[PDB]
């Protein structure tokens, strides 16, 4: 779905240390 | 399971989010960034100018009403790093809720140490006492309409700047007071009247029958030598008054002159309420520190540049009764404009690729206005990581004349 | 008319909503995860790690603030499953609706156990008593106002962590006390970040808050001058080091006639501590006697570790609850003098409860049919079983709940107790 | 239909057996004799040590 | 419509014995 694509970028920014874009990324799948 | 880079931004985010969360009323605070931007790790005594008052020019030709008025400033200190270093044990980082947990813990104690700061503050600082017998209702003969008088006596005294002034209840009174938290989210904010757990409870007075010692009168000066020689600016947010005896008084003391009365503050005009003050620090027996400077309007030393920074009718004379309004143990309201209150965080100076050991990163928290550092290291000793998060922040309580305190069932 | 896979279905999703809904207390519990887990009837003694609340330090150099503790632990036995055990009739079965019926009744009895065993460990533990002589009500001339002075003593003993604490009252007292249910459910709380995070006390009731049988010990004194201290290890007979539970300690008095496990005691002259700043407060000291191991001998359910102790090393300083220690010839204070049901409140982390699911071997045995199955909301792993009896001519039913509730930090679990006035 | 209670018995939760503070309340909803009534709800005693678990 | 067509897969996973569906398809349907 839609929202496991989301968790999967957010995971890999998370991985990658951006915290800005795993915020922006999680607001998005709220 | 998680990697490094999981361990700092998990832990970022779950602090934002809580800090967020927690604190109504550091998000009510005026945000102040210090245009200096130092990068040394030293606390600057940061001097915020405030609102110039100029006396009424009138005419054509105005050499004589020379354009040189008074400029005053007022200090805040960011004294040191509210940090919380603990340890980061092996449960902590199995899975990614577990950290969140731990983090959030850690971030609750800062964010609780943040409210408790704003709102021990606003509480001990605030001059616009306002109370009542009766207790706080939403619709009755005997009770008190706690909003009302605030936004009355806001207006009156003309220290709002027409954008609108926010108030804080404790849970009890803001039940009482009628307002329904549906369609509201927990403090009543909208997903400004709210409500918060951490404002303190203003214990009475003891003092009885302290009288002014002497006739005193109040200048705002604008700037003072020190010790090297130089002119260092002078802080006009206090007054030290000298009194009979201080016997009983507390730093969370609201006191208000006999026959000493308000002033409007743009057109003053003698205001029906008596002027209010709250004493900051009992430096001796005698003398005691009340914040907002009493400026009298009759005071023929006073110049018209300082004048025009007046908000008392009549200065302090002697053997004037002194007036304790905190009678009786009340949990306070408080409410402010929208700079009497102002936090001011800088960014916390360290450079983060230089120390392969140690792992620093600096995060912000925009919606509060704090800045901070997350750090990590690892310990051969316990055999795990040490955490650190910092948050560099410092509250002023600017304006303490447009800080209030609501002060219901004053009975005693 | 049902068959086996609806039957499995429809019993499982009405144990799991009705146990979900009607358990308030067992939602105000934490929900400790075991270790790991196991295909054993017998479950390990978990040891869970209880933190101290550690206050925010200030400067900029923090040199050696972290690696100093003491970490001690507390210990939770899982016990047996808590069954249900009937018979399954050909009524119930007729239809869906008679089926749920059946298996809601079922759970509002497990239900009803997991709700008594949580109220009844948090009045046999509780440990800041408060008493009046006073029926709980709103009028300050004669009644007493428990929420008030729960506050006030939670707030002397710095164990609130700045945040919010779980009232619960039974349901007399919580209609003398003039609250009101409306816009509530049935229990009190708001249908809707958490609320207690936030610092907003949560004012219950519940009905299966137990009733404080009343003490009849007269004069018990102490024996011999008693000092404990928190110790983290001790050997086992193997000569392994295993940890101490340092909630309990074992009290020597002169006699323990008419002592039981839910009497609460405080010693004369002995005072709390606030746990942070250890500031002395006016309010006694108070503990709750969990086990009468010998006609001499008591366990008292917070240890008493007396500041004023010289042996004591800093890490166990911290660990401070009582300003002296037990000298000779104290009394006991019995508090409990009459009977009355309990008000209950107890901090964030004062009862955890664990709950690992139920080892089974599902379809290996062709007669019996086993549905594991968890209840998010309560934390709670249970098991879903029938099989057919020919003695009864009907299918038999086994509803298995297997938990274990702990009253770790009992120091933080608060006993109301109105009208002790005898 | 008259409502009578008796001194000492009082209430117990039903599902929780711990007692109330309310007395127990019945009513009677025949009179059979002179010195018999039919009480509606029948009193069954917890501490009642004939009655079986069950 | 589509209140029918839930009702019947919770039927059919109830029948089948998923736990785990009926339960997810009756939190749809409220």
């Amino acid at each position: 779905a839609n929202k496991d694509a989301i968790r999967k970028q957010m995971d890999a920014a998370a991985s990658k240390g951006d915290v800005e874009t795993y915020r922006k990324l999680k607001a998005k799948l709220k | 399971a998680l990697n490094e880079g999981q361990i700092v931004t998990l832990a970022v985010d779950e602090i934002i989010e809580t800090i967020s969360a927690i604190t109504p009323m550091a998000q009510k605070a005026k945000k102040y960034t210090p245009p200096a931007a130092s990068m040394q790790r030293s606390s600057n005594t940061i001097w915020m100018p405030v609102e110039q008052e100029s006396p009424t020019q009138e005419g054509w030709d105005l050499t004589d009403k020379a354009t040189g008025l008074l400029e005053l400033n007022v200090a805040v200190n960011m004294g040191e790093p509210d940090n919380d270093f603990f340890q980061l044990r092996a449960d902590d980082l199995r899975d990614e809720t577990a950290y969140r947990r731990r983090i959030q813990s850690a971030a609750r104690k800062l964010a609780n140490n943040v409210e408790l700061k704003v709102a021990n503050m606003a509480a001990e600082m605030g001059s616009l006492v306002i109370t009542s017998p009766d207790a706080i209702g939403t619709n009755t003969a005997d009770a008190w309409n706690f909003v009302a008088d605030a936004e009355e006596i806001m207006f009156s005294r003309e220290l709002n700047r027409d954008m609108g002034t926010s108030y804080f209840f404790n849970p009890q009174d803001y039940k009482k007071a009628g307002y329904d938290l549906t369609k509201r989210d927990i403090f009543g904010r909208i997903p400004d009247v709210l409500r918060s757990p951490k404002l303190p409870v203003l214990t009475k007075s003891t003092a009885t029958g302290i009288t002014v010692s002497g006739a005193q009168s109040f200048k705002p000066v604008a700037w003072q030598l020190d010790n090297d020689g130089n002119k260092v600016n002078v802080d006009n947010r206090f007054a030290t008054v000298t009194l009979s005896a201080t016997t009983g008084m507390k730093r969370g003391d609201k006191i208000s002159f006999a026959g000493v009365k308000f002033l409007g503050q743009m057109a003053k005009n003698v205001l029906a309420q008596d002027a209010t003050f709250s004493v900051v620090r009992v430096v001796d027996g005698t003398h005691v520190e009340i914040t907002p400077k009493p400026v009298a309007l009759d005071d023929v030393s006073l110049s018209p540049e300082q004048r025009a920074y007046a908000n008392v009718n009549t200065s302090l004379a002697d053997a004037m009764a002194v007036n304790i309004l905190n009678v009786k143990d009340a949990r306070t309201n408080v409410f402010w404009a929208d700079d009497a209150i102002r936090i001011v965080s800088q960014p916390i100076p360290a450079n983060h690729e230089l120390f392969a050991g140690m792992k620093t990163t600096s995060f912000s928290i925009p919606d509060v206005g704090l800045n901070g550092i997350f750090a990590t290291q690892g310990d051969i000793s316990t055999l795990s990581g040490l955490c650190r998060i910092a948050l560099w922040y410092g509250v002023n309580a600017t304006r303490p004349e447009a800080i209030g305190v609501g002060l219901p069932g004053q009975t005693a």
